[PDB]
């Protein structure tokens, strides 16, 4: 089951689905929040060679998208325009309503060529690509993203 | 057209064990198998239709499984009345020559039982016809494997005897074996001592039952 | 509730004819498929024939070693099915069983395949084919002349 | 929840689209563009919350991924709603016996 | 539930996408995960107490109603059916004031 | 109203929306399941002429899609590449994320021509076309489907 964040006064716990705490109070959907956190904040290398070494191409896996309501300001974001040596596009165009990550201090824009041996580009560590209020498993063409992961919280 | 192959051919297990029989098909078949129970001397009784489906009245210990080419029959805990030969039959196409499997005969395991041994000389009314038949009886013994050897005047004889094994009794899981020895009248009246000697695992030493012609 | 009785088995010489009868009671005979399945002494079960109901056309099917020598028929007014055996060969010596394919198992077949699941089986009859005449049994007593428990038998020969 | 990451950002500079009404700027014609619909805030690491949250996200990822593998939705928005539904079913899905552990009365 | 179909499949060879638990290694990552053809798990459910056939009948008797629902909505793809059924399940018991010893109140 | 299946003690009944059973327990959305069942399993003719005679073209009715979580392995599935005599496509391309039915023993791939007198191809008996975890009222081009119907169940857990 997807872990649910339990917030108390200066306390955070995983909600136990087996247990039932009657003192926990959820009086509105406004108390529910989804949050995107940047891999930056965990100390991952942000230089272009390490980041691109964390990504890899794969076919056969349909992309999947999940929304998140709030995110973190990034120091480093990336925006890829990669083609194959034959000039054809390696990455698909951004679907309707997928805009760039809204807060980036530095946008690392990488251009060039590769073999692109796969229909979609995925994260080798299972992290997500965070966009404008949309998190994707895959990289879209020409669209600024941050690397991150999603948490779910009940706010008091 | 379609070949069915069961495994194993014979099986020996104790009361309460998990029994599993495999039925393999040559061509592709989607859950058309059927498991039939046939007790010795009686007609085959339908237990399982299609896959994993129990006929009304069949106890819950029977269960089926599998699809495609391989199929599995499972008895959770054996019981004495489950002693029978089971067959798997396909219903995918019009039945061919090998549509019914060769069959798998299940045998119940129990403690080693010592055989009760008796010997019966030929009757005078039978001696009047010119033929003699001596009987050697080994009843109430498990397992079925036993050694019977006839000795006339301490001379081993072969080729003139025949054996007969009774199926496993329903109440007590015990077998019975009868040895019939057939000789002519003249050759029967030529010797004095007649003995049937038997070796079995339930006896520390092989035992012999003998008699003389016209004894008491 | 459901019972089937086979009759007509006996000794027949190789090349002769013989007629087997199968009586049924306890179900709807006119809507069920009938089948004959024989068991040789040392060859296990062997399917012989199949006859459909009057609803599906009543087409008849036979086995490969059986085609051209046997003929199946059915009477719905008497709930009986007959098997005729002509030009019989020594390999057909077997215990013949009469089986029924009830309408309920038609309903469980969903891919509409012609094969059937044999629902109920009758007592069966014995058909022996050999170049020999009938002979009476010989009964001889076995006298008991052992401790607390004794054994007593009689022998049948020839 | 113990953060076991190599490093942690203790400060959370968060941006969101949650409403704070000022004049008539709510009309889409007079409203801001897609770049100016966000509000910001700074939440410091208090009582070790922030880092822990990050860890949570990590520990969530797998499960979330599995969910995204099972569904065929191109975009999944009904996660919070389903978690709320499970929250209600956990307490009031069955008969609520007075003064019981699974009954909140 | 009375099964009124001409014939019925008594065996249910079901496939689903819910994981069975105990995910091995890092196979949950989409890059190292299986393709779209190997994300399913299978199982065999036999006809017990006449369940399987009945289930099929249920589906049949559902179809009409479902179609009407799909006529009313304008969603190209409707995923919120089970969630709505859960919401109605909760509203059935706790939608109004829950009077003790009442028919529409499930308490102790 | 939409029916719902109740499995208690290995028994299935339709849930009565008028009645209220306080003993029924739904403690999680995991207990809710949608299931696709194949018309195959009801004994329908699977030969190509009968199946295609069960489908027909119609305009004016927008297609509709509803998801289902679990389905049945099909012996027979179908995949149609039909054009009009003028070469134009009779069936629309599969929408994004609509993949073929995942378990088919035989895929009956039919090619040819017809008048295709209608914007979409529907099931004449009101059944659904089951794809990869999506049921549609219409047939999509070149995409393996099974004929089926949908049930909704609360599983006991
Ligand atoms: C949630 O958080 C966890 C915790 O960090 C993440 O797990 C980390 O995943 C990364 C994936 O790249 C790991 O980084 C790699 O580790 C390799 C092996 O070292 C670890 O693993 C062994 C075996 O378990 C341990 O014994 C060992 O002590 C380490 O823990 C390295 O070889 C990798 O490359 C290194 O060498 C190459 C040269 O070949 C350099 O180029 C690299 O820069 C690097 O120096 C790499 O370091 C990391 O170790 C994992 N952390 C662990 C195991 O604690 C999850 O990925 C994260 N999940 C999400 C969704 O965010
Ligand atoms: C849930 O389950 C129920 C019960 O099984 C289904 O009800 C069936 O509904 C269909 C139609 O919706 C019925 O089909 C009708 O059958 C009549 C008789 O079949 C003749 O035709 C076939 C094919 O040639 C022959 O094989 C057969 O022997 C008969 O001769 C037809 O007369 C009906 O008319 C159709 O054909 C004419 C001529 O082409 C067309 O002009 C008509 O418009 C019409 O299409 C029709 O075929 C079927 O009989 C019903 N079952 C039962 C048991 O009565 C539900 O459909 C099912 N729900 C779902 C969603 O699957």
């Amino acid at each position: 089951s997807i872990p649910l964040g339990v917030i108390h006064n200066s306390t955070l716990q995983v909600s136990d689905v087996d247990k039932l705490v009657c003192r926990d109070k959820l009086s509105s959907t406004n108390q529910l929040r989804s949050v995107g956190l940047n891999l930056e904040g965990n100390g991952v290398a942000t230089d272009v060679p390490s980041a691109t070494k964390r990504w890899g191409f794969r076919s056969g896996v349909p992309p999947k998208v999940v929304n998140y309501e709030a995110g973190e300001w990034a120091e480093n974001c990336y925006n890829l325009e990669i083609k194959k040596p034959d000039g054809s596009e390696c990455l698909p165009a951004a679907p309707d309503g997928i805009r760039g990550f809204p807060r980036c201090r530095y946008v690392h824009k990488v251009s060039g060529t590769g073999p692109c041996a796969g229909d979609f580009a995925f994260h080798k560590e299972g992290a997500f690509f965070l966009y404008d209020r949309l998190a994707s498993t895959v990289i879209y063409r020409g669209t600024t993203f941050a690397e991150g992961v999603v948490a779910f919280l009940i706010l008091p | 057209d379609i070949r069915l192959t069961q495994s194993p051919s014979s099986l020996s297990a104790s009361v309460g064990d998990r029994v599993t029989i495999t039925c393999r098909a040559s061509h592709y078949i989607s859950t058309y198998l059927n498991w039939y129970q046939q007790k010795p001397g009686k007609a085959p009784k339908l237990l399982i239709y299609a896959a994993s489906n129990l006929q009304s009245g069949v106890p819950s210990r029977f269960s089926g499984s599998g699809f495609g080419t391989d199929f599995s029959l499972t008895i959770s805990s054996l019981q004495p009345e489950d002693f029978a030969t089971y067959h798997c039959q396909q219903s995918y196409s019009t039945p061919g020559r090998y549509t019914f499997g060769q069959g798998t005969k299940v045998e119940i395991k129990r403690t080693v039982a010592a055989p009760s041994v008796f010997i019966f000389p030929p009757s005078d009314e039978q001696l009047k016809s010119g033929t003699a038949s001596v009987v050697c009886l080994l009843n109430n013994f498990y397992p079925r494997e036993a050694k019977v050897q006839w000795k006339v005047d301490n001379a081993l004889q072969s080729g003139n005897s025949q054996e007969s094994v009774t199926e496993q009794d329903s109440k007590d899981s015990t077998y019975s074996l009868s040895s019939t020895l057939t000789l002519s009248k003249a050759d029967y009246e030529k010797h004095k001592v007649y003995a049937c000697e038997v070796t079995h695992q339930g006896l520390r030493s092989p035992v012999t039952k003998s008699f003389n012609r016209g004894e008491c | 509730e459901v019972q089937l009785v086979e009759s007509g088995g006996g000794l027949v010489k190789p090349g002769g004819s013989l007629r087997l009868s199968c009586a049924a009671s306890g179900f709807t005979f006119s809507n069920a498929w009938m089948s004959w399945v024989r068991q040789a002494p040392g060859k296990g079960l062997e399917w012989v024939g199949r006859i459909k109901s009057k609803t599906d056309g009543g087409t008849i099917d036979y086995a490969a070693p059986v085609k051209g020598r046997f003929t199946i028929s059915r009477d719905d007014s008497k709930n009986t099915v007959y098997l005729q055996m002509t030009s019989l060969k020594t390999e057909d010596t077997a215990v013949y069983y009469c089986t029924t394919y009830t309408e309920d198992m038609r309903y469980f077949d969903w891919l509409l395949r012609g094969g059937e699941t044999f629902d109920y089986w009758g007592q069966g009859t014995l058909v022996t084919v050999s170049s020999a005449s009938t002979k009476g049994p010989s009964v001889f007593p076995l006298a008991p002349s052992s401790g607390g428990t004794a054994a007593l038998g009689c022998l049948v020969k020839d | 929840i113990v953060n076991a990451q190599p490093k942690c950002n203790p400060n959370l500079h968060y941006w969101t689209t949650q409403d704070e009404a000022i004049g008539l700027a709510w009309i889409p014609y007079f409203g801001p563009a897609a770049e100016g619909i966000y509000i910001e805030g700074l939440m410091h690491n208090q009582d070790g919350l922030i880092c822990g949250l990050r860890q949570l996200a990590n520990e969530t990822t797998q499960a979330l991924q599995l969910f995204l593998r099972a569904t065929t939705e191109l975009r999944t928005f009904s996660i919070l709603n389903r978690k709320a539904i499970d929250f209600l079913l956990q307490r009031w899905g069955g008969t609520c016996h007075i003064l019981g552990p699974d009954c909140c009365i």
